[PDB]
């Protein structure tokens, strides 16, 4: 992508500014749990002159910055494909599960993971991507020695280096692979991405062995959801105790989210600290609560530590 | 099997620029 200036960066405020205006009729009815589409782009656009603002006079090293570069360009395309779902989805935006509907949520869920990036990589409005610490040593090792020190490579690149140490079975699986680790789904993966990822699916030595039995194969995985959603879907299990099921949070990205049901009846809630997922998922079965994986009777064995 | 994967997979082959 070309280099940045404020002229750009202008264009995307008069378009994320649009996609307000267009989000802000009265007839969507917005629910204001996340991801909160009227709270995302204008807090994009706090942060964005935040980092103007510290890189004002020296907007040269900000412009050349191929993370920003990257960032930017995923925006414009971004809100303008808001814009085309407006325009080309009529009167099914006034609706309920319509699938322009259903796509301006997901693309919602984008511009919240998109905040979450351009936060963490640029906290306080100061460029903190090639000084990176990812959580996972090992998943960090990995990065310095595929990419060195670069905050952001291309899904090619990322598939090529991961297959070298963890090795692919079909591009079926690669595809699979990048719809969950490609968050801000620009065909990129920055240092942010992986470190969600590797810390979402630990330990490293297996990354793709508990990708495949936590997300692909378990039908506890619920990716991305809303507390309420998690309620509602518990909600035709509320009489049958130990029945279960986990998501990912938008609000806290890299933990997971035990939804359970009890005896009395009641659903709760469970975030582990920085434990396996297969590990809680372990315990939680021989203690009676974690039983029925979205209420099917079979109980995954995940066993394999 | 598949589960939430194919939410995810649904939501990227109908909005990414794919393949
Ligand atoms: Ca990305």
């Amino acid at each position: 992508p070309g280099t940045v200036d404020k002229k750009m960066v202008e264009k995307c405020w008069k378009l994320m500014d649009k996609v307000v205006r267009l989000c802000q009729n009265p007839k969507l009815a917005l629910k204001n749990s996340p991801p909160y589409i009227l709270d995302l782009l204008p807090d994009t656009y706090q942060h964005l002159r935040t980092i103007l603002s510290r890189y004002e006079g020296k907007m040269e090293t900000l412009g050349e910055n191929e993370y920003f570069r990257v960032f930017m360009e995923n925006l414009m395309k971004k809100t303008k494909q808001t814009i085309s779902l407006f325009k080309e989805g009529k009167e099914r935006m006034y609706e309920e599960n319509s699938q322009p509907r259903r796509n301006l949520t997901k693309l919602s869920l984008i511009f919240s993971h998109m905040l979450a990036e351009l936060k963490g990589i640029f906290p306080s409005g100061l460029f903190q991507g090639d000084t990176f610490r990812i959580t996972k040593a090992d998943a960090a090792e990995f990065w310095r020695k595929a990419f060195g020190e670069k905050t952001i490579v291309p899904w090619k690149s990322f598939r090529q280096a991961l297959h070298e140490v963890h090795p692919i079975s079909s591009g079926l699986e690669a595809m699979a692979l990048k719809s969950t680790i490609d968050l801000t789904c620009n065909d990129y993966i920055s240092v942010f991405e992986f470190d969600i990822f590797t810390r979402l699916f630990q330990p490293w030595s297996s990354l793709l062995r508990n990708w495949n039995s936590l997300a692909v194969t378990h039908p506890g995985y619920m990716a991305f959801l809303t507390y309420d959603e998690v309620k509602a879907r518990l909600q035709k299990f509320i009489h049958k105790p130990g029945s279960y099921i986990f998501r990912l949070s938008c609000t806290r990205l890299g933990q997971w989210a035990i939804g359970y049901v009890t005896a009395d009846g009641n659903i709760l809630q469970t975030i582990p600290h920085n434990k396996p997922l297969f590990q809680a998922l372990i315990d939680g079965f021989r203690e009676g609560f974690y039983l029925f994986p979205d209420g099917r009777n079979q109980n995954p064995d995940l066993t394999g530590l | 099997l598949s589960e939430g994967l194919r939410e995810s997979l649904s939501s990227y082959i109908s909005l990414a620029e794919d393949p």
